[PDB]
């Protein structure tokens, strides 16, 4: 029989031990240790120089936690007690108790410099200011996860009688605006793999029936999530809700398989923390405990790469066997052009709506454009070698720089395709007319 | 009950090469048999 | 396994008896009694000064019924026969039979001065004029409930696979417009709980497994519904595409608990009739049977109230105990400021789109603004008494009148907060400058 | 319980044999035969003038197929192997193998003049140009069916956790546009009958676990589908999301019931092919197996009609032995007026947006308007003969031409209703003023 749970992102179960992590992210991590019927909570940072690490005794059993650059929020799901602790001492630590119905429990909490949110098993949404003053109350499908950035908030909802779904909204000073509300989520539930209920796995899924390791906004403010498919998913076109679509941008199983030399090693797992441009920030976990353990390892990094390869063909092309596979130029150029295109489009959306957030992204986009045309030129040259005039000409239309078109003319001459040379220069004339206009 | 089929009919209504061959067939058949 | 069933608003089961109520509302109530192989139906009105109570014998077993100020509509879910009776003698009573498929049944019906509507278990929607002239046929999910106001129609649907959903539309004289079409509906569901196998509960869920009791449009033309958990739910912001949301505006269980002296008087139940401004018309039912009994008890009224309340805090603050429990000034001010803001916004939406329907709403709106600022001034003074300058300053921004800020300045002076006095004076100067633009 | 399977438009199982149909449409059909460990494929056309029937051998055991008047697309659901064949010789065929996760399989495939699409059980969507150049990958609900007509594409999606849904899009070379994205679908499911009846047609449900018998675009690009209940459904007003709606336009069972003289000739089955304006192209299949066999029997033609009738009432009206049942003129006129109205509206929308293809369709629209007024005049005259002036006057508002209103005046004179003559002439004068304005 199914059962609802309280949850916090990137924390861990106890296993059999007396300690666990409540939540973890690129700014820091929260850990706790059991001291008889009392608990010690510690807030740690990946910049302890800026932010004092601090610890205190939890006499309440806080089972919910949220960490940001200003403070840490704690909650007790049964009693409804909550507590906020700023990292500084300019702002006070403060506590509050939230009303709860019989059998109702707080399922998730979130806090930003401009908004605070609480959710419950009976689908009630409550919002507050940074002092705990209430703003509003709303009724939804049951809420199972929350995350936020400035006024932007992303929520996940689930019921057997309404399905699995999400909401995207911005709690602006004008009003709460819904981009999407309780729209179906295209993510594989862990219980689809019903037969994998081994003892070590069963503890984790009793701790986290949803299976999701984390959910967060990108460095560019885009929603992202990592599920039981061991794949990182990113929501594209979220700023344009008519056009929104989820993209699988990185599979950890494929990467670890390749990194092992194309081998099925059952021994290493990835714990995600945050996505920064093209690179996932994550912790590498090993062995039966698929959740990270104590002492916490040092963070690692991994690049996003598109799911566009076949294992058997990769092994045959590769044919020191543990060294990562040698990928053909065709496959490499293919994935490069797709990844360049995806990254350029997402960054374009970022800059067109929110501007330069770091002050250099124009350079990144220019570099991506160069990589894109160079990838296409590799694929074009391969097509010319195959003498497929139509496919070669189709690829020519996708280039962006007249330098690349000129290089394509040279390649066509080397390929001895005068018809293709003529048609490419017709395209260059057409683009020159477009450049004149 | 009120009939309107005539009302509907008046409301609704608001030599060829084909025919010559039919006349020829008619003439041919009648000529063959008559005394 | 599950079976779809017919519904009429605020009608009762039979219980262990030969009589029941078919439907009840602000216009009147329809009751019936068994007489051998026949039934006698009586149409009673809460204004028999305008209307006349009348009765007739039913040989068809009309298991569905709907009442308005023009007439009464009757229907048979199995045979598909329907009948409409105007209250006047100007226009005649008439009957019709709807073309139901094998295995199909009519689930609910509705009538307005311009239209008559029929819905079925197999999701077929059929529409007619007040004489029975047909207009169209349309297909949805299985329909489970219906209600209407002039041209506005509000429909509820259920599927084993699509879940629970609702639609809101207007049969405009130009064309039919959908405001929402089978969007998910957030009501609580009773039947999974084993406690529902109590005798009185089990009869209702045999009579009505949905657990809904009634649904209707507000006194300002907004959808409202009363569900299995005895909470009144209102669809807010329905005129706004990106803001439409369901609001829990009254917990009758909480009101009974307080009004009984903080006591668990589960021998009391509420039967809803209609909503007028901030006050719900209802019957207060007492005894085991949760539905009203024979002869019909008298109308009662209850106010909508925001869910701020905590039982333990109210008991402690309160500590003849049957008298309604004490509410602190902080809770009262918080609840008033939320309720005043909600009422003002709903009424604003009404006047901007529906205008003054009653000819006094500008006066109510002015009173609501005064109540809003006064409630915030109480909370402001509390923050000043706590010497929290930031919280007091944030509360000062919420005040509307410059007169309110003048009061806030004087409160700040007596609270000995000169920094707050200076900052509020800056706000008053800034607002006066803005008023001079 | 449900399980995922491949599909193609109107294929057949093997049954007891070594051959089957892979798919059918208006252009043609595809068949294949098994030869020990190899397969032979044959391609047929109804336009024998335009195309050549041909055949070739498959060693790989394709199980997916898609046809248009440019070429044919073939696929293997387990191995991921695919092939596209133009109808011309000039553009040589090409092949590719697509990556698949463990146990993943291709469920459907489709193609436009320049776009290639693939879907899988695990909800992955992949797309390529006409020369196999990859464009994009997306993660959605699992797809169960696909169809296309020029640049317009229509998709169906289903999940245990998200219900049944559909999408509509237009892959314009200027730009790609979405009209609907995985919005709920009201289709009739077959699972209850499959679980209870044990009819020995289980092989068809194994072959088609969705029971979606076929789907295609109309002869004017409207989306259409044929249900497991053997009913034809069409989506109207798709260009306007607040007005878009599903319409039931033909029940095959009701036609066979009348055709048989009101009898239950369940030995007869209807196999749909394509929709041509107002007429269904179909095969009438007799015997054990509800789908056709080789050599292909000749097709039939059948008109759509609105569902308005009742078996018992028509039997009573009726009451040589197989003679088709006689119908009241009221039902016939009513059905005609509804059918004329729907047809005219759909044709009008087509002309409003896409214009005439041939230069004469406006004349058909004029004929439909004439039929509409003619049907209304018969219904009006019936109301007048019944002396129901109120209903007759309400019907008179719906007439278009003053010719018909003049006939209505004559009808009123025959009915000896000078009040109705007066009020019709008031309406005629009012409408004449509106025509003068």
């Amino acid at each position: 029989k199914f059962r609802y749970m309280p949850f916090s992102p990137a924390g861990t179960p106890f296993g059999f031990t007396d300690r666990r992590y409540l939540t973890m992210n690129e700014v820091g991590y929260v850990s706790t240790v059991k001291n008889s019927e009392q608990y010690s909570i510690t807030v740690s940072f990946f910049d302890v120089g800026r932010f004092r690490e601090y610890h205190f005794e939890d006499l309440f059993g806080y089972d919910l936690c949220f960490l940001n650059e200003k403070g840490t929020l704690f909650g007790q799901s049964k009693t409804g007690q909550i507590q906020y602790r700023p990292h500084d001492s300019i702002h006070s630590n403060w506590t509050k108790i939230i009303p709860l119905q019989a059998g109702e429990r707080i399922t998730s909490v979130a806090a930003t410099p401009v908004r605070v949110i609480v959710g419950t098993s009976l689908g009630y949404f409550r919002s507050f200011n940074q002092f705990g003053v209430p703003f509003a109350v709303e009724k939804t499908s049951p809420i199972v996860a929350l995350t936020a950035q400035n006024y932007r908030v992303f929520s996940v909802h689930y019921s057997q009688f309404h399905g699995l779904s999400y909401s995207l909204s911005e709690l602006g000073t004008s009003s709460k605006r819904y981009y999407k509300r309780e729209c179906p989520l295209p993510m594989s539930l862990p219980n689809i793999n019903s037969d994998m209920k081994k003892d070590a796995n069963l503890d984790y899924y009793n701790f986290n029936p949803m299976g999701i390791k984390s959910l967060f906004f990108s460095s560019y403010g885009d929603p992202c999530i990592f599920g039981s498919d061991n794949t990182l998913l990113l929501l594209s076109k979220w700023r344009s809700p008519e056009e929104s679509k989820w993209l699988p941008i990185l599979d950890s199983n494929m990467e670890i398989w390749k990194m092992s030399g194309g081998k099925e090693t059952t021994d290493i797992h990835v714990w995600p923390l945050a996505l920064a441009y093209d690179t996932l920030n994550c912790i590498l976990v090993k062995g039966k405990h698929i959740w990270p353990e104590f002492p916490l390892p040092l963070p690692s990094e991994m690049e996003i790469r598109m799911p566009v390869f076949v294992k058997s063909k990769l092994l045959e092309e590769n044919k020191e066997e543990d060294k990562e596979i040698q990928i053909p130029v065709s496959m490499a150029a293919e994935e490069e052009y797709l990844r360049s295109k995806v990254l350029s489009e997402l960054l374009t959306d970022t800059l067109e709506n929110d501007g330069e957030m770091y002050g250099n992204e124009n350079e990144v986009l220019a570099a991506l454009n160069g990589a894109y045309d160079k990838a296409l030129l590799r694929l074009f040259a391969s097509a010319c070698s195959d003498q497929n005039v139509e496919k070669a000409l189709s690829l020519a239309h996708e280039l962006k720089q007249d330098r690349a078109l000129t290089a394509a003319v040279k390649i066509s001459e080397r390929a001895e395709l005068p018809s293709l040379v003529k048609k490419i220069n017709n395209i260059r004339e057409a683009r020159y007319e477009q450049q004149l206009k | 009950d009120i009939n309107i089929d005539d009302i509907l009919a008046e409301l609704d209504k608001e030599v060829s090469p084909q025919q010559d061959f039919s006349d020829l067939m008619k003439s041919w058949k009648n000529e063959r048999c008559s005394p």
